């Protein structure tokens, strides 16, 4: 887990300080707030009412009809899809130092502080060669930045994590 | 230069006499399996019967249909025999003995294999008769759809071995042949090679019965043996592309052993035994693929042209791509990626 | 014998010239068979400079597929200094081109081969879209 | 760069003076894409680089999904007209 | 006589139907889907019980990272 | 001058020479009966769209296919990364090959008798 | 029965390519120098087949194993010079 | 009334190891690979004889 | 650097070295004897092969001028292995390197000889042969027996010489 690349250190991206620079997708989730869980079932209610409500102003067929069973558990599954790349995303923004993280900056120094006490690694151990690594840091670092276009992960134990 | 040239000459021949041979051996065959006898007759037991039809159709006049670009009709059987036997040259008897011994082996069996669609397309367009017209598109669209499946086959084969080069994947077998974790993949492999090389049941491309003859229906003399020749040329190649992917080629079991026994040192008498044990396994593989060939024709009535679509593309080609799922998720399951 | 192989280069130049037969043909038939005899020199020219698995990859694909459809279709349809070249020993691995080119597509340029599939995804869903009439 | 120069720049002509048929059009462009592929390779070789023979690879593959569309465009064409009279 | 059922009206109904009356696609997709889900949850467990992952082979010469100790032997 | 180059040059030339022994070996009398085309013994367009739909759709399935070439001769060294890479580009692929089967892309009177008493 | 007059042509077929593999086998072997061929050589092993040539004076596949390279194993080095890839 | 495919007494797995395995084709070519071992029908004209009676015309 | 292209002609330099650096002395094993002594070489010259790569890393381009001495140092290591192996276990470095020259100069082939190879080396030269990078659990596939993959004919003057020594009980 030694980098091959030198890397900026506590760099800000934003007005707070930074927890992680390419956080790792479990983290990621797990550092999630009951907002963004909110967020979640704001989209995958909002995506089959949106659908409901634009039947209401404008009908198919001249005469309104409620939309088929079908077409709502579409609806249902995209608005969970939004729901959870937005919320992802809001935590990948705490995660850099964008919003308000003091949270989730206390509870990364406590966990970071448990796995010293244990003697692993702090950002695991990877089944990659350290090249991979670095391919992979620099394939997934910032990618939230094109949550519009793809949809794309850190799913990679590499070091390059942007901190001391 | 003379060793190459009598490599060449013994290679050359050995094919060329090998698919003579085989025209004979199919049609005594399938008359043992029709409870009769087929050629007994021209030459001690019917053995020179295929050079008796060789000689007549090197004696038979050409026609050349009024309508037809003369050009292209003597030229396509042509460059499909070409091709056809072009194909040989990187086909290994034993490690590293072969005519080409390309690091690029397999790519240029394939190449050479999809330069075979060009007899098909253009003597449709050379005879100008209608029937040959409507075999050629469809022979065509079959030709290519079974190709990809060969093609799929052929990289889920290098999916294990990680190299172009024929002796190393034949090398690789020496632990077990790929046939046997891989059973599935070889019936597939036999029903698109017989599919490819247009043979019963698949034979729709040259069907006597849905189009008389069929794309050779204008085809006299030479013309006619390059395509016959071509054919059978390419049923052995296949069949050979099949041992070496999926039966281990020349491997056939450890001869450490009895060679210890036999002989104390190197000697041309044990190369030469080595080499007969190679080559023999590797023919006795060939010869099997190619009774079952024929043993397919005597079997099995034609398939329609919208049935061996419908089967390429909505029941072999879903189970290909499932199985390019399927073997790199078991190497990574077992951290096994095989090495260059 | 020696100046065959110095002048391959420029013959294979000739015969480009020379079958690009391929504006010039009465019929287009013979000019898409004149393509592909362009398409057989362009895998020699390919050979020569040191990239034979591109010639190969030139045969399965613009010959094995692109030559295959256009006949199809119409069927249907009515600097004089020589180079030092010198040795080192610091590659012991048997890495070629085929190898480096699958080494950098799918390691340091994922996105390209991701972004190629949803290409291809529409060389399916197009084709079907404007030949094909639904219902 | 010498023969897929001439190739490109043959086949352009072709493409532009073509008062003769749009399937020379079609090979036009294919012909051209040739060009420009060897071009590069001789590039990559000179300086021994991959980037130039990926950017290769790319050129193939998008010419063969460029020619499946294509020639599906000329199918519908076709399809409402019966003949091609360029 | 026999005829879609609908998937989303009944998922194992459904899944027999498909079962019975299209094999090939059935087993397409049976194959193919127990490739990476097999990968993503047995992959740790052979991890963990059979072997663990090999140490990776060299790629280039292993430069040692240090600074040259002079050296004294085999000279001129 | 290896085997492989010499065995090249030798094929065509033996198709060439038989070409040729057929060509002065046999006799040549053409006339018009003989050269027309045979149908059946006597002398005498449109197609469907599923023709026109293999060869194209063969294309981007063929490039699919040799696409993976690379990824099969380099599976060691891109480890467990490429791996799941060329996962993600199959089931990208895979849809198209859904949205061909769903669309029935390939494939080329029942009313009852009423009477008004 | 077994046909014996059904298999005669596979029998014609088994032994050509016997034989010929065989004879194949001896006249790699000839070629060789008594010595199985070498498969799958890389560039590493191109250029140490080229050393040993520098160093057995040009016996192909010779190997010697001395400790010290003669006097003209220092002059007989080689470059190649490469025409200009145009 | 012709049966529907739930009311089938083969399960699903039966029923595609035949599909897949094409259990009928085997038997057929089986049963063809049988006659290639027996005696066969010809007779050597005019070295030999089909009979003829006295009827014969 | 690449292989050359269409047309080259090999060419030789008639020179002699510059008379200021000191002649060195030249390794005149060929390919199949290398291989069967890269072992030891590695295992006796591993300081200075590093302080040769140490060297050419640090002069950042101008290694080949700058990096003549350490360079001479390698090759007098070397040779002086492979004299050492010359003079005491000749017969078994023969039979290991021959029996490469036949099985396309794959280890997996010759484990016979190199059992014989690597128990003279060891014990007259006190060289050993060890693979770097494995753990404890993984195990020197040249240690391994019964292995997966075996050559097609094993050597006969290997087999013969192994079945002598294991009556002898070297081996
Ligand atoms: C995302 C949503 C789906 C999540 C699935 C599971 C997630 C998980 O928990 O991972 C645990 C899983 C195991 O956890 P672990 O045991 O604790 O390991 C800890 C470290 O991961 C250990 O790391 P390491 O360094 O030690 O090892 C290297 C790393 C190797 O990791 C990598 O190399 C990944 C690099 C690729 C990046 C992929 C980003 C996704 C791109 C989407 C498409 C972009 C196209 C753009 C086109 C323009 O790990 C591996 O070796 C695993 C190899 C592959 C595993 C099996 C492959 C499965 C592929 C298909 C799964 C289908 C899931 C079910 C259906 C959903 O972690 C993984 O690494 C598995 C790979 C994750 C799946 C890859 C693709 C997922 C689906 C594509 C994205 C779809 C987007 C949908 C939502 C869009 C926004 C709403
Ligand atoms: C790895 C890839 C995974 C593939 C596995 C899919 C399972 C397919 C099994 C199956 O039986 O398919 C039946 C289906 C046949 O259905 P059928 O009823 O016979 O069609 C005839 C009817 O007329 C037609 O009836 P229909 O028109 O009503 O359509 C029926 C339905 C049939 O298709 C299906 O039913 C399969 C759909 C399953 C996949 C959906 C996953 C959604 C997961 C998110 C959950 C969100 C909701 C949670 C609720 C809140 C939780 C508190 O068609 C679809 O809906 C296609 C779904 C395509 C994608 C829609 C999902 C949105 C994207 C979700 C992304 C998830 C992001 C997570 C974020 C990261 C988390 C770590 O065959 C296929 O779907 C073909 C395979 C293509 C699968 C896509
Ligand atoms: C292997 C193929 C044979 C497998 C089944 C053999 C059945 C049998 O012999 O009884 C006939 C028997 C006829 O009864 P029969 O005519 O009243 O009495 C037989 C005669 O008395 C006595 O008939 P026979 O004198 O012919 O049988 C003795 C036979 C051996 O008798 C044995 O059955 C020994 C056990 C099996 C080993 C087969 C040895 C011969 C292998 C053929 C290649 C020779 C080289 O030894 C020979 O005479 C060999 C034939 C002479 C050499 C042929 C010339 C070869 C030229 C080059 C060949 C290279 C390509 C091959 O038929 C059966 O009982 C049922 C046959 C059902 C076979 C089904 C599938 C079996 C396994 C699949 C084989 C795939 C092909
Ligand atoms: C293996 C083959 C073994 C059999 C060898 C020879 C028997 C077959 C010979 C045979 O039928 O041609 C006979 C000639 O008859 C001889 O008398 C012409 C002399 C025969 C030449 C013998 C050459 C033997 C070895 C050939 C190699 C018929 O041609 P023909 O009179 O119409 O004369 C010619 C000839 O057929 C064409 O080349 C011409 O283009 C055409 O104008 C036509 O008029
Ligand atoms: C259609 C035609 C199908 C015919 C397939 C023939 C299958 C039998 C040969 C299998 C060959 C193979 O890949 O492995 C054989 C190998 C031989 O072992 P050995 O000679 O001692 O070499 C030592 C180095 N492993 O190692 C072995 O002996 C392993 C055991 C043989 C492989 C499994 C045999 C049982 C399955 C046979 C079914 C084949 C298809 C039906
Ligand atoms: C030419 C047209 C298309 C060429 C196809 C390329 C086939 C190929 O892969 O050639 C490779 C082969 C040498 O490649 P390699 O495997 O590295 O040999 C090492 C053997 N120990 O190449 C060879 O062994 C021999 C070269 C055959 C092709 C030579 C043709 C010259 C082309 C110039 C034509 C001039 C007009
Ligand atoms: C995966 C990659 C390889 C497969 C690619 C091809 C898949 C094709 C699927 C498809 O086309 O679905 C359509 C088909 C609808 O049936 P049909 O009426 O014939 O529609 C034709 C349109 N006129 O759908 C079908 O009827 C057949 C598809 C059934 C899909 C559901 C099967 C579920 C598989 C369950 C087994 C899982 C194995 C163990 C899993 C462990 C973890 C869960
Ligand atoms: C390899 C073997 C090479 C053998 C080729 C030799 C061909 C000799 C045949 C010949 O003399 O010309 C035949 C050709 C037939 O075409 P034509 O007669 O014009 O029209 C027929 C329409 N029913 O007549 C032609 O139109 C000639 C076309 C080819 C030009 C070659 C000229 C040959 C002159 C003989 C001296
Ligand atoms: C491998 C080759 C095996 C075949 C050789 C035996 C056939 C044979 O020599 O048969 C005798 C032949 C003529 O055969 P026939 O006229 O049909 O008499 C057969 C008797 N009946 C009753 C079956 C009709 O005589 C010859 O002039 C032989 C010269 C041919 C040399 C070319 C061989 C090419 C290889």
């Amino acid at each position: 887990s030694t980098p091959l690349v030198k890397t900026s250190v506590n760099y800000s991206y934003g007005d707070y300080p930074l927890i992680d620079a390419d956080p790792h997708f479990k983290r990621v989730v797990g550092y999630m707030r009951p907002s963004d869980y909110g967020v979640i079932g704001l989209a995958t209610a909002a995506l089959p009412a949106g659908i409901c409500f634009a039947e209401w102003l404008d009908p198919v067929k001249g005469k309104f009809a409620r939309p088929s069973v079908k077409f709502l558990r579409v609806a249902t599954m995209l608005g969970f899809a939004v729901g959870f790349g937005a919320a992802y995303a809001r935590s990948s923004l705490r995660f850099f130092g964008v919003t308000e993280n003091a949270r989730e900056y206390k509870k990364d120094e406590a966990q970071m502080a448990a796995r010293k006490a244990a003697g692993l690694e702090p950002y695991g151990t990877s089944s990659l060669t350290p090249e991979l690594q670095e391919i992979a840091a620099k394939n997934s670092a910032h990618s939230i930045a094109g949550l519009f276009i793809f949809p794309w992960f850190n799913f990679v134990n590499h070091p390059y994590h942007g901190r001391e | 230069m003379i060793i190459n040239i009598v490599e060449i000459l013994i290679f050359l021949v050995c094919v060329l006499f090998s698919v003579a041979y085989l025209t004979v051996a199919e049609r005594k065959t399938l008359a043992y399996m029709q409870r009769r006898l087929g050629p007994n007759f021209v030459g001690y037991y019917g053995l020179l019967q295929a050079f008796a039809d060789a000689v007549k159709l090197l004696l038979k006049e050409i026609v050349l249909p009024k309508e037809s670009n003369y050009i292209i009709l003597v030229i396509s059987p042509l460059i499909t025999l070409i091709t056809a036997l072009i194909g040989w040259v990187v086909i290994p008897l034993g490690p590293g003995i072969t005519l080409g011994e390309l690091n690029l082996g397999i790519l240029f069996s394939l190449a050479i294999g999809s330069l075979g669609v060009f007899g098909s397309l253009l003597s449709g367009w050379s005879s100008n008769s209608k029937y040959s017209l409507l075999g050629s598109i469809r022979s065509t669209a079959q030709l290519i759809s079974y190709e990809l499946i060969l093609t799929s086959i052929f990289i889920i084969i290098i999916m294990f071995v990680s190299s172009l080069n024929i002796t190393t994947i034949i090398e690789t077998q020496r632990v077990v042949w790929y046939c046997i974790p891989l059973l599935p993949l070889l019936l597939i492999f036999f029903i698109a090679s017989v599919a490819e090389t247009a043979r019963p049941p698949f034979d729709l491309t040259e069907s006597e019965s849905e189009l008389v003859a069929g794309y050779f229906t204008e085809y006299s003399g030479s013309p006619f043996v390059f395509f016959f020749l071509a054919e059978y040329s390419n049923i052995i190649l296949i069949s050979a592309f099949n041992g070496y992917l999926l039966l281990g080629g020349y491997l056939s079991f450890n001869y450490s052993y009895l060679f210890n026994i036999l002989f104390n040192d190197y000697s041309y008498v044990s190369f030469l035994f080595e080499g007969l044990i190679n080559s023999s396994a590797y023919a006795i593989k060939l010869v099997f693929l190619m009774f079952s060939f024929i043993w397919v024709r005597a079997a099995f009535p034609r398939f329609t042209y919208d049935n061996l679509i419908n089967f390429c593309w909505i029941i072999l080609l879903p189970l290909l791509f499932g199985i390019f799922l399927i073997i790199p998720s078991t190497l990574y399951i077992f951290d096994s990626f095989p090495t260059l | 014998m020696m100046y065959l192989t110095y002048y391959f280069i420029e013959i294979t130049i000739f015969l480009a010239i020379l079958c690009t037969f391929i504006i010039s043909a009465k019929n287009p038939m013979v000019s898409i068979l004149y393509m592909i005899a362009l398409f057989v020199i362009a895998a020699m020219y390919l050979y020569l400079i040191g990239l034979g698995i591109f010639s190969l990859l030139y045969i399965m694909i613009y010959i094995g597929a692109i030559a295959v459809l256009f006949l199809f279709i119409i069927t249907l349809l009515d600097n004089d200094y020589n180079t030092i070249i010198t040795q080192d020993w610091f590659n012991i691995e048997n890495t070629t081109l085929l190898t480096t080119i699958g080494n950098v597509l799918l390691t340091n340029n994922a996105f390209i081969l991701l972004v190629l599939a949803i290409v291809l995804l529409l060389g399916i869903i197009g084709p079907i879209s404007i030949t094909m009439k639904h219902k | 760069m010498f023969i897929g120069t001439i190739i490109l720049v043959l086949s352009f002509l072709g493409f532009v003076f073509n008062r003769r048929n749009i399937i020379l059009a079609f090979i036009c462009l294919e012909t051209m894409l040739l060009g420009i592929n060897l071009i590069l390779l001789r590039n990559s070789v000179l300086f021994d680089d991959i980037s130039g023979s990926l950017f290769a690879i790319v050129i193939i593959i998008l010419a063969g999904v460029e020619s499946a569309i294509g020639l599906s465009l000329l199918v519908s064409y076709y399809r409402l007209r019966g003949v091609i009279n360029s | 006589i026999n005829a879609n059922p609908g998937f989303w009206n009944g998922p194992f109904r459904y899944l027999r139907w498909s079962a019975h009356n299209r094999p090939h696609l059935f087993f397409a997709f049976a194959i193919g889907i127990a490739g990476p889900v097999a990968a993503l949850t047995l992959t740790p467990l052979r991890r963990k019980y059979l072997y663990p992952d090999h140490s990776p082979l060299p790629q280039s010469y292993p430069l040692p990272q240090r600074a040259r100790e002079q050296l004294t032997g085999f000279d001129d | 001058m290896n085997t492989f180059i010499i065995f090249i040059i030798l094929i065509p030339i033996v198709g060439f020479a038989l070409l040729a022994v057929n060509i002065l070996l046999a006799v040549y009398k053409p006339y018009n009966e003989k050269l027309g085309a045979f149908e059946c013994g006597l002398t005498s367009l449109a197609f469907n769209a599923a023709f026109i739909l293999v060869a194209i759709l063969f294309l981007p399935f063929d490039l699919e296919i040799s696409t993976l070439l690379p990824y099969v001769m380099s599976i060691y060294l891109v480890s467990n990364y490429g791996f799941t890479i060329v996962l993600l580009f199959l089931l990208i692929l895979i849809i198209g090959f859904v949205y061909e089967i769903n669309t029935n892309a390939l494939k080329i009177n029942t009313d009852s008798l009423i009477y008004k008493l | 029965a077994i046909p014996f007059e059904a298999l005669l042509p596979y029998g014609i077929i088994f032994g050509l390519l016997t034989a010929g593999g065989g004879a194949m086998q001896v006249l790699h072997v000839y070629r060789n120098g008594g010595v199985r061929d070498r498969f799958a050589i890389d560039q590493w092993d191109s250029q140490m087949m080229e050393r040993d040539l520098r160093l057995n004076g040009g016996q192909g596949r010779k190997q010697v194993d001395q400790a010290t390279a003669p006097e003209a194993f220092k002059h007989n080095h080689v470059w190649k010079s490469e025409r200009p890839l145009i | 009334r012709p049966a529907t495919w739930e009311e089938s007494e083969e399960g699903a797995l039966s029923k595609a190891t035949k599909y897949f395995l094409l259990a009928e084709m085997f038997r057929g070519l089986y049963v063809v690979l049988e006659q290639f071992f027996r005696a066969p029908y010809t007779i050597y004209y005019p070295f030999e004889k089909g009979p003829v009676s006295p009827r014969f015309r | 650097p690449r292989e050359a292209a269409a047309h080259w002609v090999p060419f030789e330099d008639k020179a002699n070295m510059p008379d200021n650096v000191p002649d060195v002395v030249e390794v005149g094993a060929t390919s199949a004897p290398l291989l069967s002594a890269s072992y030891f070489i590695g295992a006796k010259c591993k300081p200075y092969n590093d302080d040769f790569m140490l060297c050419r890393e640090e002069s950042q381009g101008s290694g080949a001028i700058d990096c003549l001495k350490e360079g001479r140092r390698v090759t007098r290591c070397a040779v002086s292995v492979i004299e050492d192996i010359n003079k005491s276990c000749l017969d078994e470095f023969r039979l290991h390197w021959q029996c490469l020259e036949q099985n396309n100069h794959q280890l997996s082939g010759c484990r016979k000889a190199e059992a014989l190879l690597n128990k003279c080396v060891f014990t007259k030269l006190n060289l050993e042969k060890k693979i770097p990078g494995l753990r404890p659990d993984e195990e020197p596939v040249f240690l391994k027996k019964d292995p997966w993959i075996k050559p097609a004919v094993d050597d006969f003057k290997s087999v013969r010489a192994y079945a002598e020594a294991k009556k002898n009980g070297t081996l």
